[PDB]
């Protein structure tokens, strides 16, 4: 691909997330929508492997059927109510449409079965830019419409996403299906509490995005694919298996590290209004994925399994690639706790 | 943890590059006169 | 010689005169004498209705003139 | 809710205008200029009151006034009339450029006699 | 979250289509212009939860103009009765309905 | 109601044709032939450039659709902001044939 | 700069056509001075009705008759 | 509602009934999704039609164009599979299961 | 009946779809899309919508659906029992609907729909010297230039992407 | 009393379409230094005739075709589509007086690939399906600049009705202002139409050979009928006549002459020219008619503007 | 030329325009009797229809403002014959 082609295509991906985000008509945010999805499609065949294709394929069928189901939410609320504004719906029907395929279009539970298939058919780089960018313009839609969500699926959603999640991330050993279902995970726990505080959805959002961009640029500064080889990054580099243990770390919800600030957080606005099952249930539910991060780091840096010979070779070469916003990153995600009243400013 | 269904799955390659797993060939009969046998590539 | 295709041509000629002057004769005969009158937007439409509906007979091309006024 | 209001059949009786759309076209423009006030207040009334109930005796005024015209054609023009008439009569679209000599008499005609 | 960039920047991008009592090519009016101006300014400023439990008579009327449930189930009274009183007849329709009614111009 | 009967019309002097020219040497008596092309055991070998060529045709129907309803809008009032878009859809309709150009798009069906 | 335009004129002339066409297109309504012409033609016609004004009492401008001077004119459209 | 209403959303429902359930090909889900496309074209313009939205007119349109530039991509996508195992089967896109 | 005339073109309309939803072939799931997309043209031009019926004509049959033959025609190579049940089933619901709103004249499913005709919610006036539609339809240029240029800017990024992807390489 | 109209409207295509047939052969003939058939009739005005009894009593080829429909239903839709297109045409008053004839007319032409498609694939053999998918790609290109050339024309009229047409021509003719259009538009019809010296299916397989000699007929009747009419359209479209309404046979005669006149020009230039390539025509549409094609649409749109001279919408 | 011919038509286009601006006062008065006339004969078939069902006024509106609502064709065709409403509400579209 040509460096400027691949720019203009990363761009025409930033301004349809950009044009959901900042349009107050409904037919925008369908066209910002196919904008994303078609200039995404690229950078998910980037590598031209079957895998790529199947994968694409597979985004292409799903993203195609929450676009139309969202598209007859649409034309339902227009029938019901004479206008386009962006703002609360005037008909259930049209509610529970539009919901439905917003959770299609996030990975929710059980519309999840994409997002461990098609993560591990794409290269690293454009998994971190599903993962991460794909999922800003459908919380934004989510944001905008929560008077007329129903409390009833959202919260069916979000328990189901996050049991799937955790019970999916126990069993993988490849990196990729592993933040795959943390990803469905975290979706769950942003989405069990918007309809209380989306401050909070808002504050879940910034901290999922930044520890899953540490974590897969770690894993492209490594090279790494399986746990096999972050195994082996022991011998070549072991700053990065400190780092990498204290990213899985904070992403466990583990304290004093960042990533107890949301989800602590959550709790804090659902004993507010009397929900006290849910998230005792939930923070039950995220221990199976402070489990798999456990193993990932019995795995990598509290052992040293054994290396091959070849990787004396591997001792004589400094690493050349760009580790961008590497140690920002890394200091962001984990030490941001003392920091905990400034998402206010998200308010 | 492998159970009964899931015990002929196969590692990904370290790569992600699968194995790969024609040219057409036409016969002009001869309906001067001349019988063609033609090998394309498209 | 180069005029002994023309029989053929005449032909054609005869057969595509045909259609047009069958429609304008058509035309001017169920259409009391007078042109189709051409409806291509909603008020013309109302105009026909009207002279319609003003006739007496339910067929817009039998005019009213000054002569059916007080 | 409510029961319409709604104006009995003898309020809805006036003295139509029984001429075709081509009558109509022929005199549009002296129509204009001849009957232009009661027609503007009549629309006036209509876009202000935004109710044809309220407006009847307005549009009865027109049904008047409009009469007068033609009868005024009727008295004093009526043969050039007749002819401009049928000759926008005749024509599908009913062009005013189709009938430039007959109006040219029917408007001599009119402007030296009215 | 929704980054009100059109009325940061004075701009205007899509504000034009989102109702329908806004300005049109040539002053054309849709069919229910009045009931959703008043809906509009009745709602204006007052937010949604007010908006929602203040005027429903507006929105009733605005969605009876939409979709007319109400006068086509009045209709379909009308039409049944109707029916009904001509199987059993008792009606008979009158001249002008019938279609020698020699109608208004 | 006469663009229905037209249709009706055409439909059926088809069909009376198709069923004419079908069935009427049916009914005479001859003798049948044997269940028995270059390429009868080959299959088809797929071209990406017969593919490349139909999606481009389609592409640029769409934007022939974008660009069709000129006639009437050339009728308006903001004439600037009408001929400037005008321009700008067919100057990005030039770009996209120009970049299918030089990146050896049209090449064999050229 | 010349040898590049014979050149081109040589091998592609229909690119050249082509090029000077939309060139000529894209600069000329900025030079005509007929495009004000064309504004105020599509601004004279009366697709819609005139509603009358109501009649406060100080209004001068307004005409009382369309026959009246009053009002815009036409006669440049009479001529142009 | 009209009774137009209620064949156009049956429409739209069979559609999605039957892209939900693959039989064996691609193509047919392909055009399953363009017949739902379709319906809601005809759904969105008989509603606007209907109101007399003027302005609104413009959105069907749109509403084709963008959808069907998504149809040609679909169309590239399934010819990359016929490019692999020779056919538009979906019972050969399953090499991410393990 | 003639009254009905636009319910009966709907009619038509969803039994198309019940021709492509079973998917028996690509060819005559095109074909019964072809068939869907006539009527749905009459629909609109029942209604109306003389530009955007000839932009269905246009541009989904003659400009896309070409396109999908022409595909399905280097696929699924020349030469059941659940097309046919599927397509039967369908049929057997569709006219249970028919037969119930043309009995009761309401029924309900997810809303309320009525039994009448098409033509009750039709408009009493005029439009004057002009197509309201038409003038929407041009409206694209003067009123919609966000909307132009995110349009042109998507056509141009798919023919890019297009050739883009199907390299190969 | 319509399908009275209707009915002249149709029989008439099938008696031009064979003595077309029979003029195409005579007028071919004599320019090749030989005659065209004079023995069967005088001056063989009786060839079309023992052309068509000869070709209905043959006996049908029965082919091993994979699907029926496809090949009973592509004359079906071949042959409506060539009649259904024939009526909104102003001659000078059309049989349906339609708002947007053009795009009707532009719509059926998209539309009537699929006797191409539908007869490529329902016969057995895939060389014909190769064929048949070659003609599809130069039929939906030359679709595409038929279309553009089509929509600057009109802007230049201002309105989709055909019969405004003549309204817009009665000064002077619009082959004089849009000449470039006109050349391009007519060699655009010719590669429509699968005429030469761009038809592909005669030289080295066809499409419908498969067909018996009575669907191959129905076929033939198709493709001169569409032939006729686009030289109708052209000669309507740049080459209007004078219309008087109180003598509308003046007209008639008029561009029956010229339309005339422009299929003799078809095959004038069907026996003077050798055959393109498939990739040269290709390489004559994509490369050199699409880049004047936008050039001129560009102008064209600038032009009514700098000049005051924009069409009446009515 | 064609600028010339462009120019005449627009100012032929523009006194249609104004003809038919002169003449829509009377019509729309003719049209505002037609369709109270309409409305009048139909609550009169209401009230002698409906004397009989209970819990029935004649003539109740469906909305609750008592602002003047345009007319709903099948308000004003409701009980005339199909010929009437076949012309009334597709003569125009089926006109050729």
């Amino acid at each position: 691909m040509n460096p400027i082609i691949l720019i203009i295509i990363l761009m025409t991906v930033m301004l349809g997330t950009i044009i959901v985000m900042i349009s107050t008509h409904w037919l925008l945010i369908w066209i910002g929508f196919e904008m994303n999805m078609l200039a995404i499609i690229p950078i998910m065949m980037k590598k031209h492997n079957p895998r790529a294709t199947e994968a694409s394929t597979k985004y292409f069928l799903t993203q195609s059927t929450a676009s139309m189901l969202l598209m007859m939410a649409i034309i339902i609320n227009l029938m019901f109510s004479g206008q386009w504004t962006v703002m609360k719906l005037f008909n259930p029907m049209a509610s529970m449409l539009m919901t439905m395929a917003l959770a299609m279009k996030l990975g929710m539970a059980p519309f999840h079965f994409w997002v461990p298939e098609v993560t591990q058919g794409i290269p690293l780089s454009s998994g971190l830019i599903l993962l991460t960018w794909q999922k800003l313009a459908p919380m934004s839609v989510l944001y905008q419409i929560l008077p007329s969500i129903n409390l009833d699926l959202i919260l069916t959603l979000s328990i189901l996403s996050i049991t799937i999640g955790g019970w999916g991330g126990l069993n993988q050993t490849q990196l990729r299906k592993i933040m795959a279902y943390s990803s469905i995970a975290h979706m769950g726990w942003m989405t069990a509490v918007l309809l209380y505080n989306p401050t909070m959805t808002l504050l879940n959002l910034i901290i999922y995005i930044i520890m899953t961009s540490t974590m897969f640029t770690l894993f492209m500064a490594n090279s790494t694919t399986t746990t096999l080889s972050l195994s082996h990054t022991w011998n070549k580099a072991p700053i990065m298996t400190i780092l990498v243990l204290i990213t899985l770390l904070s992403m466990g919800g583990l304290p004093p590290l960042s990533g107890f600030m949301p989800k602590w957080m959550i709790i804090q606005e659902m004993t507010k209004n009397d929900s006290i099952i849910l998230p005792t249930l939930m923070a039950i539910t995220a221990l199976l994925n402070l489990y798999f991060y456990m193993r990932l780091t019995y795995s990598t840096a509290l052992t040293m399994f054994p290396s091959t010979n070849n990787m004396k070779m591997k001792w004589q070469f400094p690493t050349t690639k760009r580790m961008t916003l590497l140690p920002t990153m890394t200091v962001l995600s984990t030490m941001l706790l003392p920091l905990t009243p400034i998402l206010s400013i998200l308010e | 943890y492998p159970t009964k269904e899931t015990a002929h799955w196969k590692p990904p390659p370290w790569n992600d590059v699968d194995p790969p797993k024609s040219n057409l060939t036409l016969n002009f009969g001869p309906q001067g006169v001349l019988r063609l046998v033609m090998e394309l590539s498209g | 010689m180069w005029f002994e295709v023309l029989p053929g041509i005449a032909v054609m000629g005869v057969c595509l005169f045909i259609p047009g002057m069958a429609t304008a004769r058509i035309h001017r005969f169920s259409n009391g004498g007078r042109e189709k009158r051409v409806a291509h937007y909603s008020y013309q439409w109302y105009l026909m209705e009207r002279d319609r509906r003003v006739s007496g007979v339910n067929r817009y091309y039998v005019s009213k003139g000054l002569e059916n006024i007080d | 809710p409510g029961i319409v209001e709604l104006p009995s059949l003898e309020d809805l009786k006036v003295q139509e205008v029984k001429v075709s759309s081509s009558v109509l076209k022929a005199a549009a423009h002296h129509y204009g200029a001849q009957c232009d006030k009661p027609n503007k207040e009549f629309m006036l009334c209509r876009w202000e009151e935004k109710d044809p109930r309220r407006c009847l005796e307005e549009g009865k005024l027109v049904n008047q006034c409009a009469l007068e015209f033609f009868r005024q054609i009727k008295r004093h023009c009526a043969e050039p009339f007749t002819e401009y008439w049928t000759c926008i009569d005749y024509s599908g679209l009913q062009l005013f450029r189709r009938c430039r000599k007959e109006q040219a008499q029917f408007d001599k005609c009119v402007l030296d006699k009215l | 979250p929704f980054f009100d960039v059109q009325k940061k920047l004075g701009v205007d991008l899509d504000h034009w289509m989102t109702i329908q009592s806004a300005e049109q090519p040539h002053r054309i009016p849709a069919r229910c212009h009045a009931f959703e101006k008043e809906w509009i300014e009745c709602a204006h400023g007052i937010g949604s939860i007010r908006a929602e439990k203040e005027c429903k008579i507006e929105f009733e009327d605005f969605r009876e103009c939409l979709l007319r449930q109400k006068t086509m189930k009045r209709l379909n009274a009308i039409k049944r009765q109707r029916d009904k009183l001509i199987k059993e007849g008792k009606y008979t329709p009158p001249p002008h309905h019938s279609g020698q009614e020699d109608l208004r111009p | 109601m006469n663009l229905m009967i037209t249709l009706l019309t055409n439909f059926t002097l088809a069909t009376l044709l198709v069923t004419i020219a079908f069935w009427l040497p049916q009914l005479n008596v001859y003798s049948e032939k044997t269940s028995p092309d270059p390429m009868g055991s080959a299959r088809l070998p797929f071209s990406m450039k017969f593919f490349l060529v139909a999606i481009t045709f389609l592409l640029f129907d769409l934007e022939i659709a974008l660009l069709l309803p000129l006639p009437w809008a050339s009728q308006t009032t903001n004439l600037n902001t009408m001929l400037t878009m005008a321009l700008l859809l067919i100057f990005l309709l030039a770009v996209s044939l120009a970049y299918e150009w030089t990146q050896k798009g049209l090449e064999w069906t050229e | 700069v010349a040898a590049f335009l014979k050149n081109v004129w040589a091998k592609e002339p229909v690119l050249v056509a082509s090029f000077a066409i939309a060139g000529l297109a894209v600069i000329l309504p900025t030079l005509s001075p007929y495009t004000k012409y064309s504004l105020m033609i599509n601004r004279a016609t009366p697709y819609n009705y005139p509603v009358p004004l109501r009649d406060d009492g100080n209004m001068p401008d307004v005409p009382s008759h369309p026959q009246d001077p009053q009002g815009p004119s036409l006669e440049w459209l009479k001529r142009l | 509602m009209s009774l137009v209403y209620m064949n156009i959303m049956m429409a739209f429902t069979v559609s999605l009934t039957g892209l939900l359930m693959y039989r064996s090909h691609l193509m047919s889900s392909l055009l399953c999704l363009e017949g739902m496309m379709l319906s809601l074209f005809i759904l969105a313009t008989l509603m606007i039609l209907n109101s007399h939205f003027t302005l609104a007119s413009m959105m069907p349109i749109i509403l084709l164009v963008f959808a069907a530039c998504e149809a040609a991509l679909g169309l590239s996508l399934l010819v990359m599979v016929s490019n692999t195992y020779g056919t538009d089967y979906v019972q050969n896109l399953n090499l991410l299961q393990c | 009946m003639m009254t009905y005339i636009v319910f009966i073109l709907s009619i038509i309309f969803v039994m198309g779809f019940v021709g492509f939803s079973s998917k028996p072939s690509p060819i005559y799931g095109g074909l019964g899309l072809i068939v869907s997309g006539g009527v749905g043209c009459g629909i609109v031009l029942n209604f109306g919508g003389s530009f955007l019926g000839l932009m269905v004509f246009l541009i989904y049959l003659g400009g896309m659906m070409v396109v999908f033959g022409y595909t399905t025609a280097m696929a699924t190579e020349q030469y059941n029992k659940v097309v046919l049940g599927t397509f039967i089933t369908g049929l057997l619901m569709e006219f249970l609907m028919v037969y119930y709103v043309l009995k009761d004249k309401e029924v309900e499913i997810v809303f309320k729909f009525n039994g009448m005709g098409d033509w009750v919610i039709y408009d009493t006036g005029d439009s004057g010297f002009f197509s309201e539609e038409a003038m929407g339809i041009a409206a694209l240029y003067s009123y919609g230039t966000w909307l132009v240029i995110v349009t042109g800017w998507s056509l141009l990024i798919g023919v890019v992407v297009i050739m883009e992807i199907t390299r190969g390489n | 009393m319509f399908m009275i109209n209707v009915l002249t409207l149709i029989i008439p295509i099938l008696l031009a379409v064979a003595f077309l047939t029979l003029v195409e052969r005579k007028v071919l003939g004599y320019m090749q230094f030989r005659k065209g058939p004079n023995v069967v009739g005088p001056y063989g005005l009786l060839q079309p005739i023992a052309d068509a009894i000869k070709l209905f009593i043959k006996e049908p080829l029965r082919p091993a075709t994979s699907s029926i429909s496809m090949f009973i239903l592509a004359p079906i839709l071949a042959l409506t589509l060539a009649l259904t297109m024939w009526i909104p045409l102003p001659m000078p008053y059309p049989l349906i007086n339609m708002n947007l004839g053009v795009l009707f007319m532009l719509a059926m032409s998209s539309l009537a690939v699929y006797s191409i498609l539908w007869s490529g694939w329902a016969s057995n053999s895939k060389y014909a399906l190769i064929g048949a998918l070659r003609a599809v790609a130069q039929t939906i290109s030359y679709e595409v600049t038929l279309a553009i050339i089509l929509l600057s024309v009109l802007l230049m009229n201002g309105s989709f009705t055909l019969s405004t047409l003549i309204i817009t021509q009665e000064q002077v003719w619009l082959i004089f202002p849009a000449w470039p259009l006109a050349m391009m538009w007519f060699i655009s019809t010719l590669a429509e139409t699968n005429r030469a010296p761009f038809d592909l299916t005669e030289g080295e397989s066809g499409f419908n050979v498969e067909y018996a000699a009575g669907p191959f007929a129905l076929f033939f009747m198709a493709e001169y009928a569409n032939i006729i009419m686009m030289n109708i359209f052209t000669t309507t479209l740049f080459l209007g006549a004078f219309h008087n309404p109180y003598m509308p046979e003046l007209y008639t005669i008029n561009f029956t002459i010229k339309s005339l006149l422009l299929s003799i020009t078809f095959l004038w230039i069907r026996a003077s020219y050798p055959r393109f390539r498939y990739d040269q025509l290709m390489h004559l549409l994509w490369k050199n008619f699409l880049p004047l094609t936008l050039a001129l649409c560009m102008w064209h749109v600038s032009l009514p503007i700098l000049l005051s001279s924009i069409p009446p919408q009515t | 030329s064609m600028m010339r011919w462009n120019r005449e038509r627009r100012r032929l286009q523009i006194e249609d325009f104004e003809a038919r601006i002169a003449l829509m006062p009377l019509l729309q008065a003719e049209k505002d009797r037609r369709v109270l006339q309409m409305l009048r004969e139909n609550l009169e078939e209401e009230a002698t229809i409906m004397k009989d069902v209970p819990g029935w006024k004649v003539g109740e509106s469906v909305f609750h403002t008592t602002r003047w609502v345009t007319p709903m064709m099948g308000e004003l065709y409701g009980l005339r014959t199909g010929e009437e409403i076949l012309s009334s509400t597709y003569g125009f579209i089926w006109y050729t």
